Formats: C-alpha cells, structure tokens, sequence
DNA sequence: TCTCTTCCGCATCGCTGTCTG
DNA sequence: CAGACAGCGATGCGGAAGAGA
C-alpha cells in the first residue's frame, strides 16, 4: 500500500 | 581566457594532466570552479576538504560543483588551514594540476588574512594589528580619517561607520578578523547556560558547529541549514557553547515565540533568565541577559516608546557575546541591516534555510556577518533520512482557450490574476487534492493572489488563511488540520512562507507563485521536509507540486524559480497530463462555468 | 569543561596519504 | 468557393493567439481565411514563414533563458 | 537490414548473385530460425515434393514461424513449386559450399572512420578526397551547390551523424550500392565481395572506396592481397548526465566533442573531460537542423558512462522528459498544404465529394458540422476536374 | 478604576511593474 | 536598457476603544 501515483512513477510525456 | 571554436574555454595549453588521473577524482578550472566525483572511493575525503575551502553552487548526484572565492578561502584560514595546508593537498587531489592563476590567488588570499583584526572592548571598536606597516599604508584614502572617531597598534573606530569600513577593507585586500575569544574574556561574565543531555546533535549539525568553532575562539559566519534539519537546535547549541550573553533576533511574532520554546526545551537555562523584547508582550528585558527580539523593533526608525526606549538604550550600552540572526537572507534590507551597527556583538552567528535572493545583496552577507561557514548537503540528508525525500514535480496545466485570448490580447498585467486562475489548473488542483485526500495525505495549498486563494477556497469550501485573518481563527484552523481527521488541507497565503510552526504534510500544492523568487520556493518547500517518525528515503512519501500554466508568463518564473532547488539536486519532473482526470468529475466541466469566472476575473479590475 | 568543537577541525582528509 | 493557402493545426491555446493576431492586425492582414475547427485554421501560404517566426518569439517570452 | 536489400531484387539478378564462393553461404546465415533446417533437408534431393508436406512438418504451435520462413524464402526464390525443389544452381553452389568443390587494423578503421565524420561536420582540418566528398553529396546526406565553397550538411546529415557506428556504417554502404548502379557499377560483382569478406576495374575502384572508408587496408602499397578490418565483416560509454542538464564527457577525440556540441552548450574542456549544458537554445537548434529527440536520447544512452549504468533508467527521467517536450513545442503548429471549400449549397454534393475524396485519398481533413474540408494541391486538380465534369 | 485585550494608523520589505529619459 | 516611483501582498511597530476583576 501507500504506492506512488501513476503520473509520478513514470513520465506522462507523450514519448 | 582562451575560447575554443565553441563556447567552452580552452585549457589544453593552460594546465597539464596527471598521469594517474583516474586515481585523482578532482578537477580545477582556472576560474576557481571545481568538479568533484561522487562515485570515487575517496569522495568523502574530497568532500570534506573542498567544503572547507569552497562553497557549493551545484551538488547533483554524480558530479558536484564547487567554486572558491576570497570569502571561502578566508574561512579556511580561520579554521587553521594555511596556504600550503590546502594548496599542497589540492595539488595532490587535483588530477590535472593547479593553474598558476589559482595558485597565486590562493597565496594572495591566505596571506592577506589576520593582518587586520577588529576587536570591540568597553563599547569601543579598535582595529588591532600586530604588523604596523599595514596601518601605515591603510590610511591613504580620506574615508579612514573621517570614519575614525574624532607593536599591536590599534585605534578606536566610530560605531556607525563600521559597516562602511568593513566593506572597504574587503576590496582593500585586508579582511578584518571577527573571532571572539570567549574562552579568554573577563570583561563580560559568563552566563549560566548549559546544554542538557536530552538534546541530540546530528552529525551534520556537529560538523557545522565544528566549522564555526575552528579554534578556541568562536568565528562569526553564516550557517545555512534546512528548516526541517533543526537549524534552531544548532543556534541554541552555539549560544550554549559561547557561555556569554546572546541576543537572538527573529523576523516576526511567530519567530520569537518558537525561539523561546527552543531555548527552554534544549537549554537548562531558567525561564526567568529569558526575555521577549516584543512590543506585544515583554518579560523585563533589562532584568535578564538571554533575550529574543525582532529586526523591526531594534531597527525601528520612527518614534520609540518610553519603555522600549529604555530597553533599546540598555541593549546599546551592553556588549553581547553572540548575536544569532535567523533568516539572514533579509539582513541586507535597509532597516534590517541597520540593526547590525545598532547593537554590539563579538561574533554575530547567522542561521537560515534559503540563502538566495535576486538583488545582488547576498554577497554583502559575507562582510555584514561573515563567510558562509557551513551549507548542509540536502541530498546527503535525504539519504541519511534526516529530511523526508520529496518527489518534486511540476504539473503543466494547459490554459483554457478563452482565457488565453484576453491574456494575450491585453498588454497590461491583469494576467497575474488571470493565468493564476484558469479552469484547467483549478480542475488540476481540484483533482490533485481529491487524489491525495483519499490517500490520507496532508495538503498545504499556497497562492500569492489572495483573490485567487479565496475563490479557490470557497468553491472547494476549504479553510483558507491569509494576512488579515484573525489570530484566533488562524490557530483554530491549524489545530483542526493537525487533529481533525475530517479536514486534511489548509489553504495558506504568503504568510505561510514567512515564518510558522506547521505540522508535517505529505504534499504541498502551489496553484500560484509570487514570482521568480528562489526564496519563496525554498521557503515553501521546507514545510514538507519534516521527517516522519518511520518513513524511508526511497518511499518518496513527501511530494511537492508547483502547478503552472503552459504558454504563459508563469512558465518563465517557474523555471527561474526552481534554479536553487535543482542546484541542491532535486529533479523537477514535468506532468503534461494527469491520469484519471477525465473520468473524475470536476468543476468547470462546461463552457458556461468558465465564462462566469472570466467575467468575475474581468470585473476584478 | 570544554566541548569537542573547541578542540579544532576534524581534518578528515589528513588520514589519506600518497 | 475555392481558396488557396495552407491549413495549420495546433492546440486551442495557440489557435486563440492566431485569432488575436488577425483581429489585432499584428501582421497587418487578416491572414485567417476561415476557422476550420477549434484546433484548425487556414492561412495564406506566403505569410506562413513570418507567422511561424512570431510564434517562435512567443515561446521566448514563456521560457527562461537558462 | 540486409534482408530488405536482397528482398527487392529480380529473379534474374538473384541467381546470378548466387555466386559459388560465398553468396550461397552468406544468404544462408540470414535464414533466421527454420529455413536453415529446411534448406539442408532438401539439399540432396533431385525430386520436388508436394507443398502439403512442408505445411504439416511444423506443429500447430508456432505455426506462424513456418509461414514467415516460407514467405521469406519464396521471395529469395531458393526453390520453385514445379507443380518445392531448390534451384539447381543454388543446390549445386550450396553443395560446393558444403564439403564440395589485427589490433592495428581496428584502430585504422576507427581512425579512418573518425576522420570521415570530421569532414562530415564542419571541421577545418580533415582528410581531403574529391571522390569521397561527391559520393557523400550524392549519398543524400550532403549538398554543396557551389564547388568553390565547401559543401554544407543537410538535415539528413545530422540524423546520420548521431547514429551508432554500426547502423551509421551499414546505412552508408547501403547508399553506396544504390548509387553504384546509377554510376554504372555492376551491383552483383561489388555485392558478392561484401559477403566473401565475412568469411577488375570496378573491383579496384570499389576496393579503393572501401579502403577509403577504413574497412580494408592493403598495407603493401595497394597490393592484390587485403586484410579486412573489423568493420569490414559487418565499447564503454563516457558521457555522464546530471539532473540539471549538465553533461560531463570523458572525451579526448574531437569528434565526440563536436557531436555533443550539436545539441548542447559547451562550458569547459579539460584534457580528459568536457562540461556541456543541454539548454533550450541548443536542443531546439538541433531540432531545427532536422534532428529529433529520439536520436539524442539514444545517442546519450549509448554513450552512457558506467557510473550511471547502475541507476534504472540509465538516463534520469527529467532529462529525457525535458528533451522530448522541447521538440514537441517546436511542431505545435503543424503545417499542411491544402485547399479550402466554401458555400456548399447542399450537403449531399458535399458528402458525395467527400466520398470521392476519401476513395482517392485527396481529403486531408473534413468538417461535417461546418460543411467544409481541405484538399492538398495535388488532389485539387482531381477534385476540380470532378467539379467541372459535374 | 485599572487591566488586559483588541483594533486603527504608520512604517517596512519581496518582488514586480510603470513611467518617461 | 535605465533610475525613480509605485502596487499588491506580506511583516513589524505605536496610539486609541470594549469585557472583566
């Protein structure tokens, strides 16, 4: 639990 | 001096390369910049040595960046490091030799130290100097004679003109010595202050204190430490070690209150021996020695109250062993800097957490107080767990179409109220807070624009705080935030960054920013650095969001506002889009809602 | 009774020699 | 009718800027022949090069010169 | 890849290309997984066999590997249905191919290739060769337009520059073969030599060009015998990347520094190191010339110092993310030539024209709500002709 | 009647912005 | 560009009005 959010775990840039 | 076909300067013909270069992890540029390796087996030894003689400017994870200057070199001599003591090891550590320019610079800086010593005795400042020749050629400029009040040769100097003379000597190639020989000082009796065993000193805190106390005589300088690192504890320890009268100066009502608590909690000195020279309340300042005051009152320029007048006269007459000035970054301010000359102190230690500003007045802190003694490695503290790891991020919020049209159309500066208030960021913060709210994470919103802050709060019906907010309501809101589970977010205005004791928060969203102020960003960032009871560095439990609007002036400030943080090592990640925003229902989901806000924004004037 | 800081700088790099 | 020129597609934020350019006569002409969609517009071919230059100037304002 | 090259060839050239010494062997190694086995089985058979047997000789699982293999070799025309016996010439040649019938060199290849890239970039000091310059100019990666002035570098040149040496070299030789036919050099004769390496007038000229690229070196004043270099048959990284857009590269060869300067601002140059910063000015400058963010990330990734190999990903996310964003901003305004329509009296005609454009592919974008669309100038004549025909 | 507590009115600082040269 | 003045948002201080013993 207490896992990091998706938008911080991996780059959200379209690339 | 030599420029290659590209921008970089050429040093092929400048200095050689050591044959065992791989063994040596150190570089030395002619300009003084130094590049250390954080992967070398001997990194730690180099780090201590370079920190002693050089001040960091960039310490990323792999290759640190140090540059040395006259102020940096003088501090090294103060801790007993001679020119050969440093240059010899520097040449040994250097993998490419030492350019002659640095060699001569080191020699000139080291020799030009200790020749002129400034000592205050019986409320009189005497410029002592064992060598008489220094004084003979130092009186060429007429400023010295008019400045002066109308072996071991010394002469009294005017109190008011100390600051003017001090800066003059810096460029005169003869720095003044402000060491306090508290060990050998009978004029002012020692105060009954001791450090209880309960207080625990962290290794970096001890190193910072050790650097300050290079020898039996305390050195006057600035120690930059994170707010969550416990800079208050270090200040208390320095006062306890000095064992003489100390005058801690705050910057606001909250600052003075916390310092008194810090003194009592960590120092055995009795409550009655501590006074609060505060306009709101006082505890007989003349009665006791250890005092906590504020820059405004001491430097207050207008008519002084009778009771304050007596205290101010009492403060001026007496001589202080230590003058702790927290938040030194405000000292070079006109009124604030006058306080230095108003009061007399042997060594004026300075503590802070964000030693950065735009106007080039920070350099004055080198002579106003002294060289920057210590500046803790934020990244190393993160690894050691003393400071909560932060997943710094920058959420890019695309501007709504209509909003941009007025923003670009108008050449005025209503944009500050416009781009700070756009639907996408509102939905972004609304969505961002919602995600963290269900995660049991404590949120601390920020906004320079009170108008935007109020609008965001009422729409989200959250307890927004700001300047003219009543003190009682201010405390009530904070207590609920710390205790009440039903509420886990507080919308603080700029007053939050000034000075407070707020509970540790897992996240810190910032919908708006005052501007390109490295101070405010670092000030606000320090709030979440409060280490949790049992967290871990790699878990990245603490987060920081600095929402910005794309294709708007806000971007320029944000990039210009994060310069200080990246220098420490923090990596600001960009988030073009947030997953789950479309599915989640948020306000301003229709064109009409945005239109009303724009009309209200336009009607703001 | 003095403190460890008054003693002097640690000089961590002096241990290594070449 | 049939109209010559070029079609440019961009995010809605930029589209508004172009609408400001033609309305305010920044380039001196209403180069926007017609608005295909909220993210599409039509401009004369000859003025594309200068228009692209203006946008490049816009990026400089919203980007710090590191 | 080499498979793409052989795939696009006529049957007539293929069998001629299947020279006895090597080609029957070099094309064999290409056969990925199964075609190798099938080739040996029907290598001593003089009687063609039915097509059904081949289909049922691979289990139901992994049946796709069978179809791709058969399709791959059918293009190579190794066999014929004859109704699947192999080509007798290939069968004979292959049977003849199956029991029938150094340290200085790599440095030379490393050095010779490096100087070529130095000339490729605007290096004031570089090897001079008129044949080499024009070959690169007609290779599609350089344009001069003025013999007196040294040729510049086109957009494709930069993309080629940042490629890795194997892909860089392999593509370079690929253009050579295509241009060899244009200049009149026989493709088959020159091609067969490359295969023979991995085991006439044109040959001497062809070998001279190969010797110029650094793949081969006679070492005996241009004698008949040659000793191919490692590159003829077909390293640790040094760049250290920070989180503040700072690159510390342990580069002594001026080529590496020149490459890094293409997309970064250089700050200091130490004897065994150089400091560069990846700022908006540099990256967009590189993007303007023609590069795209993928090459830079790949180029930085491939030349990654061992220190940063421990961290995963090797390149810190922020640096990679920032580079990608900078290129995206440049192409925010996507320009596409087209012709607009206005004043549609009826939507039926507009819909019918839309269907006609869709069938011909002339349409680029359409707007049903506004009853308008855009057509490229190439299709403008077609739709205009359609409108005239009514 | 003090007494505290509290509330106007000055003055200051951070950073930026405006305005005429 | 540049120096002086000023705005918005924060801070401190010092002089005058309500509950409460």
């Amino acid at each position: 639990a207490k896992e990091r959010p998706i938008w911080l775990r991996e780059s959200t840039v379209q690339g | 001096t030599k420029v290659d076909e590209y921008g970089a300067k050429d040093y092929r013909l400048q200095m050689p390369l050591k044959d065992d270069h791989t063994s040596r992890p150190l570089w030395v540029a002619p300009d003084g910049h130094i590049f250390l390796e954080a992967f070398s087996p001997v990194y730690k030894y180099a780090q201590d040595f370079l920190v002693a003689i050089a001040e960091p400017v960039c310490r990323p994870t792999h290759v640190h960046e140090y540059k040395l200057t006259a102020y940096s070199l003088y501090a090294a001599v103060s801790v007993g490091l001679q020119t050969s003591d440093i240059t010899e090891y520097l040449r040994k550590l250097s993998k490419t030799g030492v350019p002659d320019g640095i060699m001569q610079f080191i020699k000139l800086c080291t020799v030009s130290y200790g020749k002129v010593k400034l000592v205050l005795k019986h409320n009189r400042y005497f410029v002592e100097s064992c060598h008489p020749d220094v004084i003979q050629h130092l009186l060429q400029d007429p400023v010295i004679r008019e400045c002066r009040l109308r072996q071991t040769v010394s002469f009294e100097v005017k109190q008011e003109m100390i600051e003017e003379l001090q800066k003059r000597c810096i460029h005169l190639e003869y720095p003044l010595l402000a060491e306090y020989d508290f060990r050998n000082d009978s004029v002012n009796p020692d105060i009954n202050i001791d450090l209880k065993p309960t207080a625990v000193l962290r290794p970096y805190q001890e190193k910072s204190l050790r650097k300050m106390f290079g020898n039996g005589r305390a050195r006057s300088g600035v120690i930059v430490l994170p707010c969550g690192a416990g800079k208050s504890l270090v200040g208390v320890t320095a006062a306890c070690t000095v064992r003489k009268r100390c005058l801690v100066l705050g910057n606001s009502a909250v600052s003075v209150e916390q310092w008194k608590a810090q003194f009592k909690m960590w120092s055995t000195i009795d409550d009655s021996q501590i006074c609060r020279f505060t306009s709101d309340a006082k505890d007989k300042p003349i009665g006791c020695s250890v005092a906590i005051s504020t820059y405004s009152m001491l430097g207050h320029t207008t008519k002084r109250s009778w009771e304050a007048e007596r205290v101010m006269e009492w403060l001026k007459t007496q001589e202080w062993g230590l003058m702790i000035l927290d938040e030194v970054h405000t000292i070079p301010a006109k009124m604030f800097r006058r306080v230095l000359t108003i009061v007399q102190a042997h060594c004026k230690l300075g503590l802070t957490a964000t030693l950065v500003r735009e106007d080039d007045k920070i350099v004055d802190l080198n002579f106003l107080i002294g060289p920057k003694l210590y500046e803790a490695n934020w990244m190393e503290l993160q690894n050691n767990g003393y400071i909560a790891k932060v997943q710094c991020a920058e959420v890019w919020c695309p501007m709504s179409p209509e909003f941009y049209r007025e923003y670009v159309a108008i050449k005025t500066k209503k944009r500050i109220l416009l781009y700070t208030m756009n639907p996408n960021k509102f939905r972004a913060c609304q969505f961002l807070i919602k995600f963290h709210e269900r995660r049991n994470d404590k949120i601390i919103v920020f906004a320079d624009n009170v108008f935007a802050l109020k609008e965001y709060a009422i729409r989200l019906n959250k307890p927004y705080i700001y300047g003219p907010t009543s003190q009682g309501e201010r405390m009530q809101i904070l207590q609920n935030f710390k205790h009440n589970p039903k509420i886990n977010t507080i919308f603080i205005s700029k007053v939050g960054d000034t000075s407070f004791d707020l509970p540790e928060a897992n996240v810190l969203i910032q919908i708006s920013s005052h501007g390109g102020s490295r101070r405010q960003e670092a000030q606000r960032l320090g709030r979440v650095l409060r280490a949790k009871k049992g967290m871990v560095a790699e878990e990245y439990n603490a987060f920081f969001y600095s929402l910005v609007s794309q294709d708007t002036q806000e971007m320029a400030y944000s990039t210009k506002r994060q310069r200080f943080l990246v220098d420490q090592g923090y990596s600001f990640k960009v988030i073009t889009k947030l997953a789950g925003m479309e599915e989640e229902d948020l306000a301003f989901s229709t064109k009409e809602e945005q239109q009303q806000l724009l009309q209200k924004v336009l009607a703001a004037t | 009774r003095t403190k460890r800081w008054e003693g002097g700088y640690e000089r961590t790099w002096e241990i290594l020699k070449e | 009718n049939v109209l010559k020129g070029v079609l440019i597609e961009c995010d809605p934020a930029m589209k508004q800027f172009l609408l400001y350019l033609d309305e305010s006569n920044a380039l001196g002409k209403k180069f926007i022949i017609q608005d295909i969609d909220d993210t599409h517009v039509f401009v004369i071919a000859e003025l594309v090069n200068v228009l692209q230059e203006r946008v490049g100037e816009l990026m400089d304002q919203n980007a710090f010169s590191l | 890849n080499l498979q793409e090259f052989l795939g696009g060839l006529s049957p007539g050239v293929l069998d001629r290309l299947y020279g006895h010494p090597a080609t029957c062997l070099a094309v064999f190694r290409e056969l990925p997984s199964l075609a190798k086995n099938w080739v040996m089985r029907m290598l001593f058979l003089e009687q063609p066999l039915p097509q059904a047997a081949v289909a049922l000789w691979v289990k139901k699982e992994f049946s796709k590997a069978q179809e791709e293999s058969t399709g791959l070799l059918s293009g190579l025309r190794i066999w014929h249905t004859q109704l699947l016996i192999l080509n007798p010439i290939f069968r004979q040649n292959l049977r003849i191919a199956l029991l029938g019938g150094v340290p200085s060199l790599d440095k030379y290849a490393e050095e010779r290739w490096e100087v070529v890239l130095h000339f490729m970039v605007g290096s004031p000091s570089a090897a001079v060769s008129q044949d080499l310059a024009q070959l690169l100019s007609q290779a599609g990666l350089m344009k001069s337009t003025e013999p007196g002035e040294p040729p510049c570098i086109t957009s494709a040149g930069f993309q080629f520059l940042l490629l890795d040496t194997p892909a860089q070299l392999w593509y370079f030789m690929l253009q050579y073969l295509q241009t060899a036919q244009s200049r009149g050099m026989d493709l088959v004769e020159i091609l067969s030599f490359l295969f023979q390496l991995s085991f006439s007038d044109s040959l001497l000229n062809f070998l001279q060009h190969l010797r110029e690229f650094g793949l081969v070196f006679q070492r005996k004043r241009k004698s008949r015998r040659y000793y191919p270099t490692r590159l003829a048959i077909n390293q640790p990284g040094f760049i250290v990347v920070e989180t503040n857009y700072r690159l510390y590269a342990y580069t002594e060869s001026e080529l590496q520094i020149a490459l890094i300067a293409l997309f970064s601002e250089m700050l200091y140059r130490f004897p065994n190191m150089v400091v560069a910063q990846v700022t908006r000015e540099s990256v967009q400058q590189a993007i303007a010339s023609g590069i795209t963010a993928q090459q830079i990330i790949h180029f930085l990734r491939t030349r990654a110092h061992p220190v940063m190999l421990k961290q995963t990903p090797v390149l810190p996310p922020t640096i990679t993310d920032q580079i990608r964003l900078w290129e995206l901003e440049r192409d925010r305004l996507r320009f596409t030539e087209g012709v607009l329509y206005n004043q549609f009296l009826s939507q039926v005609d507009f819909e019918l024209l839309l269907a006609h454009a869709r069938e011909l592919g002339v349409l680029v974008f359409e707007n049903s709500a506004k009853r308008l669309m855009v057509v490229t100038p190439a299709g403008h004549s077609d739709v205009k002709r359609f409108w005239k025909r009514q």
